[PDB]
């Protein structure tokens, strides 16, 4: 994350980090049942040195807040058993750009590992709404990872405006959120992480998974999620979440 | 869902 700060210890504890076996971690993602997390479908795809596309080659990390601190009361290690990514994923656009986790055994709820809610496919975040967005991910474009969990606030851009600053590249899938003026954004690392909406009673949703971006916190270059409400059935069908 |  570009231009955030530490977050709290447990204040996103749907936050999961996930590691490839040799290389530390790699993407976000959210955990949203006892069984199930969501990502970003470009995070497991193979390359020509590492089957990123399997998942017993993945841990994830449930109530972490720092990275040098993986063994921390409260951090839950767990392996993947499948990772289903969209159908329609396509690794030129990034259209469809969402993946499921299902996690080995079942996360421990506590104050630390707790599902985000997930919002209903009608529900619409609108144009200018605040959300946060967190994660690992470098916090310079040409930067490092963080070790401590980051957090930034980010507002959801006009669709329209969205499409005509990033020419030819957004598709309806796609949701701009983040400012004009560049300064906080998502980043390398970040990828597949939730965005965490404040709804009506205080409770949060995810509005969005990490995606891309052209670099991070540019001007005129804001940060690309993959929405969430259109999504919903799909998760029902293949998770029964 | 959706607190701490
Ligand atoms: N700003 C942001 N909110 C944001 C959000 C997430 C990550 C991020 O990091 C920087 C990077 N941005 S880039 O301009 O260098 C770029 C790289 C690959 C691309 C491929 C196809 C089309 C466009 C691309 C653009 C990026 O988008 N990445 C990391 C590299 C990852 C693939 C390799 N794992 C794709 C996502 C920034």
């Amino acid at each position: 994350v570009v231009g955030g700060t530490d977050a709290d210890e447990g204040e996103w504890p749907w936050q999961v980090s996930l590691h490839a076996l040799g290389q530390g971690h790699i993407c976000g993602a959210s955990l949203i049942s006892p069984n199930w997390l969501v990502s970003a479908a470009h995070c497991y795809i193979d390359d020509r040195g590492f089957r990123y596309s399997d998942p017993t080659q993945w841990t994830a990390f449930l109530g972490l807040h720092d990275q040098s601190q993986r063994s921390a009361p409260g951090v839950q290690e767990r392996r993947l058993k499948r990772i289903i990514s969209h159908p329609f994923f396509n690794d030129f656009t990034f259209d469809y750009d969402i993946a499921l986790l299902e996690l080995e055994k079942p996360a421990e709820y506590s104050s630390m590992v707790r599902p985000i809610c997930l919002p209903d496919a009608s529900h619409v975040f609108p144009a200018g709404k605040a959300i946060w967005v967190t994660g690992w991910g470098h916090t310079q474009y040409g930067g490092t990872g963080a070790l401590i969990l980051q957090k930034g606030e980010i507002r959801v851009i006009n669709q329209t405006t969205c499409e005509n600053l990033l020419p030819q590249q957004i598709t309806p899938r796609m949701m701009c959120v983040g400012f004009l003026s560049g300064g906080v954004d998502s980043c390398q690392g970040d990828s597949g992480g939730p965005l965490s909406s404040v709804e009506a009673d205080g409770r949060i949703f995810q509005a969005g998974v990490v995606s891309w971006g052209d670099g991070c916190a540019q001007r005129n270059k804001p940060g690309v999620y993959t929405r969430l409400p259109l999504f919903r059935d799909w998760i029902k069908e293949n998770t029964g979440v | 869902c959706g607190l701490r």
